[PDB]
RNA sequence: CCUCCCGCUCGGGAGGAGGCACUCUGGGGGGACUGCCGGCGAUAAGCCGGAGGAAGGGGCGGGCGACGGUAGGUCAGUAUGCCCCGAAACCCCCGGGCUACACGCGCGCUACAAUGGGCGGGACAAUGGGACCCGACCUCGAAAGGGGAAGGGAAUCCCCUAAACCCGCCCUCAGUUCGGAUCGCGGGCUGCAACUCGCCCGCGUGAAGCUGGAAUCCCUAGUACCCGCGUGUCAUCAUCGCGCGGCGAAUA
């Protein structure tokens, strides 16, 4: 509770989620520079409406993009503080509101071990979790090919973050890996390109199957 | 002193704000800015107040009453109005253009709010049909 | 230089609940945590804090409201009950922890029943609070 | 032979069988109770003379 | 601490675990999770600690709050069965009394020839309505009371 | 306790009021509020059978009556919907409904 | 004198405003002090109904509006200065309530 | 200006006078029209891009569905040609049946936990509905509810508490403190009456289920996804139908 208020004096100044300065990191590649909202500021929730335009989804705070592809899995059933759930899932059968907590605690659990600005470990995990080449079963002229298709910087990011957010929910499954943890131990190891990231195992295979086919 | 009354409206949280000179008062629905439990939607309110400076925050009394359902809803109605309360105060295009370049959720609301639940073909929600399996 | 308005409700409630142990007029009666409790509890807790929070709220609520009733404070808590696979619905608390509580405050002189039909604060209930909030709001500036 | 009257004499204190319309004379079919007891089907035919408006 | 054990025996010879006192009694048929925390009060223990941290002296205080609970306190809707078979005022239920009392009343109805007793023999809920296709794809409720 | 209640006889002498504390919430209600004008012609035919004017074999459509201590002994004919199914009433039947004992369906196997 | 409230509601827009305007014009000049014709809410009434009598396939569902609007008027005049102003024709279909207190 | 509290005497908060500023209410008026600017196009139509702006190039969401057809659906709402019944295929009544089940499928709810459960505290809405009707508030009852009783035929009173939220505390991933079927009992409530066949409250009971094959459905933004909220019909069966606001995207 007192640290919590220090976390209210500190984001003010300016810093993400209470104590992560948005200047600590830089986007070194000139590819992922206009596609990423590292540079702008303070809160993800924002509600700034996206997909409004052609690229009304590139200007989305990196973390907000995280929150709602981390929020994804969800039907019908009913949640409230009662007895009451699940209904908000292994990935928010429900809101970005109790989602934003998970990503905050995962920034807390990835800061606790690495000790770096965690927005330097995640932006280092969404330039590596994206495959550089993909095969589409594309036919053109009635002729069925399985072809060299190179990936665009916007469709990169998306496959980076989504594969990060798809890998964690196989592990969190009825397991001590809490998403605040299971995400925080995915984001470190996608930053590293480690052999333990279900998100850097598809990145590779999607380039390697796509190299054969070309 | 002065009285400049403004408004700030996002997704039907209507913020009633007043900006008069004083000593650093932040009042929300009668309670200091301290009473809120989410740290998060607080920082949102706090965004404009640093973009201008603590200098003008300390020298001016801000009382707002945000009658709006959302926790983030209240905050958002508070983010739009302080920013408009501070641009009427000093008067310059420096503080207005500095807000617009950062985000348009400080000085534009929405054009839209909510849609009705359509009659539909006997199911739940505006945009949904009964499931089929008769093929 | 403080009201109940100036202090967050997480720091106010253990400072007034202690000040309900200490004074020491309000106390836990034995029948109220045992099994005369509010709706369904996954476990029933053997706490003094349990009694001292259900009352530490009651002195904050009658401050804000005028005629604050029994049917209002039963329905003001937040909490449900199962029906089955039918989804849960909204029900109210135990009137036993609310109708003895106002009456343990009423003998203490913190609350009084007005002649218009209702429940309001006395000066002794209003000063007990402003002193406990002058202590809380003072500590909240010292602590980074 | 001889017997006493009948026009029905059982309980019908409440429910649907308690109601009838003032246009098609039904129990189970719809009875809109706002002081306009009719079925849903009549309702549609009658309304433009009532002064209800189709527009949403 | 009050002398660590992993298995102390409570309620006769049936076993008390190392989960938590309030959950270790729930298992002992007749004492639940709300009735376990009613006998922690009278006896005078901390409710949230582990089970098995009990000397010999605590194990005797519980076995006499069980035999007759209506003597110690325990309200006449907060005890296990109140008003029994039309002439017992209140009683206790345990793994042997609960098993017998419920099969007795079922032995009573079958002789009576009711629509409750033969409705517990054919394989059916009595007041839950549908037997139309529920317990679906060969399945079964298990009626009363235990398939673990 | 064999025989349900204090004893079969003492619950014929406690009838109005004192039985109530023993009974379910549901049996209480229908005694306490009362029962219909067909339940008043059934208090003549249990009384013609225990003594006096030539006894009818008691028949009933009563399936909402809950068995009392005075009515224990008679052979009661409860119309299942088609025909009259007999029930010799016992003291173990104090506290149950009369429409339980006679059937509401013919009893066969399903298939 | 006797403060009267004319509470005037109508089911349609055109009928209610003409009477409210005419009531504030004729009363203006005589022995009347008159507080302005204040609009209260529309208790819009929603009847939300099933079109199709089969209740079959997709059935398109009528939304119904009954909108009833309420103007209110305080007036300081006699009971005789009241009837003089209540002379007016009034749309079908316009309810005019009168409370009388001193 | 006045009553109450607190105070470090700087200053924070409520009440009533007072004041219609603000929110709002519902009646009217303006504002967006490819008007302007560039590019593509036959210099036309139109499409693309830009500036100013609260909003833009069907702005956005509804209502609005031609001639007809599937002999689609309903004569079991009504209207109606034809035929048939006439102590009956009428009429009155009680009781039972529609709620039977070894099973099959459709549409849905609830659900397989740590993004969690208890407990407490605090900050928040909107549509609506309300006279044998909503029910303040006070009292008794563990509660369901009962007793008393203010206001209200309505911007002026009541249902009413939003729920999701967050902060601290206890708890520490098992078929479990999950999950709630099934069964014993005690008890309320409506009606003549809830065994068949109502719901809730409490204690005991504590089942399957630990992420689901083939196959297949819905939708494109304040939408889906998610959370509660009201109303209809209406005593009572709602995991339904209609409708409201809260959080708030993916891909195109």
């Amino acid at each position: 509770a007192k640290p919590l208020n220090e976390r209210f004096f500190i984001p003010h100044e300016i810093k993400v989620m209470g104590r992560w300065s948005t200047e600590d990191v830089e986007v070194r590649d000139p590819s992922l520079k206009p596609y990423i909202n590292l540079e702008p500021r303070l809160l993800p929730h924002t509600h700034g409406r996206h997909a409004k335009k052609h690229f009304g989804k590139a200007n989305v705070h990196i973390v907000e993009r995280l929150i709602n592809k981390i929020m994804r899995s969800g039907g019908s059933h009913y949640k409230v503080a009662g007895h009451f759930m699940r209904r908000e899932h292994r990935s928010l059968n429900s809101k970005k509101v109790k989602a934003y907590e998970v990503v905050k605690e995962a920034f807390k659990i990835i800061e606790q071990r690495t000790g770096k600005n965690p927005i330097q470990v995640l932006v280092w995990a969404i330039e590596n979790a994206a495959p550089r080449e993909d095969t589409t079963s594309v036919m053109f002229g009635g002729i069925r090919y399985h072809v060299a298709v190179d990936i665009s910087p916007m469709r990169r990011l998306d496959v980076a973050l989504r594969n990060i957010a798809l890998g964690a929910s196989a592990k969190c499954y009825r397991n001590k890996m809490s998403f605040a943890e299971a995400l925080a131990e995915e984001i470190i190891l996608a930053a590293n390109k480690d052999p333990k990231s279900y998100a850097y195992s598809k990145k590779l295979e999607i380039e390697r199957i796509a190299e054969s086919s070309r | 002193m002065r009285i400049i009354q403004t408004t700030g409206k996002r997704k039907t949280a209507i913020a009633r704000a007043v900006i008069r000179e004083g000593k650093g008062r932040v009042r929300i629905n009668g309670k200091p800015v301290e009473i809120i439990e989410p740290e998060i939607a607080r920082f949102t309110i706090l965004e404009p107040l640093i973009l201008a400076g603590e200098e003008i925050w300390n020298s001016v009394d801000i009382d707002v009453k945000v009658e709006g359902g959302g926790f983030m809803g209240q905050a958002e109605a508070a983010r739009m109005a302080i920013a408009r309360a501070l641009v009427e105060w000093t008067g310059d295009m420096s503080l207005k253009e500095k807000f617009m370049k950062y985000d348009r959720t400080m000085l534009v609301g929405d054009p839209r709010r909510t849609e009705p639940h359509k009659p539909n073909r006997s199911t739940k929600g505006p945009r949904a049909k009964r499931q089929k399996s008769y093929r | 230089m403080a009201t109940v308005y100036d202090v967050p409700g997480d720091l106010l409630v253990e400072r007034v609940a202690q000040r309900l142990k200490e004074i020491p007029e309000i106390k836990p009666p034995e029948w109220a945590p045992f099994v005369k409790t509010g709706r369904h509890k996954e476990r029933l807790p053997e706490q003094e804090d349990w009694w001292y929070y259900r009352v530490a709220s009651i002195l904050r609520r009658v401050y804000l409201d005028g005629p604050v009733g029994i049917e209002r404070l039963r329905t003001y808590y937040g909490g449900r009950k199962n029906r089955g696979h039918a989804p849960e619905k909204f029900y109210k608390a135990g009137g036993s922890i609310i109708r003895k509580a106002l009456q343990q405050l009423e003998a203490a002189g913190f609350v009084e029943k007005v002649p218009g039909k209702g429940r309001v604060i006395t000066p002794k209930g209003r000063s007990f609070l402003d002193k406990i909030a002058t202590e809380l709001k003072k500590e909240l500036e010292e602590i980074i | 032979m001889a017997k006493a009257d009948y026009n029905k004499r059982k309980p019908r204190k409440f429910g649907k069988g308690a109601r009838r319309c003032i246009r098609c004379g039904q129990y189970g079919p719809i009875i809109r109770i706002q002081g306009l007891m009719l079925c849903r089907h009549c309702f549609r035919e009658v309304a433009p003379k009532l002064g209800f408006r189709k527009y949403e | 601490m009050a002398n660590f054990r992993h298995i102390v025996r409570v309620a006769g010879v049936d076993l008390d675990g190392n989960k938590q006192l309030r959950w270790a009694l729930t298992a002992i048929k007749g004492i639940g999770i709300n009735f376990a925390t009613m006998v922690c009060r009278v006896a005078g223990l901390d409710p949230f600690m582990k089970a098995g941290y009990l000397t010999d002296e605590q194990v005797k205080k519980i076995e006499e709050i069980l035999a007759d609970p209506v003597a110690h306190g325990i309200p006449r809707w907060a005890v296990n069965r109140p008003k029994d078979y039309e002439t017992g005022r209140d009683l206790h239920l345990i793994t042997a009394k609960l098993d017998m009392a419920i099969r007795e009343d079922i032995m009573r109805l079958r002789r009576i020839r009711a629509y409750r007793g033969i409705r517990h023999e054919l394989g059916l809920p009595v007041r839950g309505q549908r037997t139309r296709s529920n317990f679906r794809r060969g399945q079964t409720v298990g009626v009363s009371r235990k398939k673990k | 306790f064999r025989y349900r209640g204090y004893t079969l006889e003492q619950l014929m002498n406690m009838s109005l009021e004192e039985l109530a504390r023993l009974f379910p919430a549901r049996q209480r209600r229908s005694l306490k509020r009362g029962l219909t004008p067909e339940q008043k012609k059934l208090l003549r035919k249990i009384r013609l059978a225990k003594k006096g004017k030539y006894k009818k074999p008691i028949r009933t459509h009563c399936r909402d009556m809950i068995i009392l201590p005075e009515m224990v002994g008679l052979t009661i004919y409860v119309h299942n919907g088609k025909e009259f199914v007999p029930v010799e009433i016992k003291p173990e039947m104090i506290g149950h409904y009369l429409g339980e004992f006679a059937p509401t369906r013919k009893k066969v196997e399903h298939g | 004198m006797q403060k009267a409230r004319i509470k005037i509601a109508s089911t349609n827009v055109r009928s209610l405003d003409e009477v409210a305007n005419q009531i504030k014009q004729i009363a203006e000049r005589t022995g009347v002090r008159m507080s302005g014709p204040i609009p209260l809410p529309t208790k819009r009434i929603r009847i939300t109904t099933r079109k199709s009598p089969d209740g079959e396939g997709s059935a398109t569902f009528d939304r119904w509006e009954l909108r009833v609007h309420k103007r209110l008027i305080d007036i300081e005049a006699d009971e005789r200065a009241m009837r003089q102003i209540m002379r007016i024709r009034v749309p079908e279909d316009v309810t005019i309530e009168i409370e009388l207190i001193s």
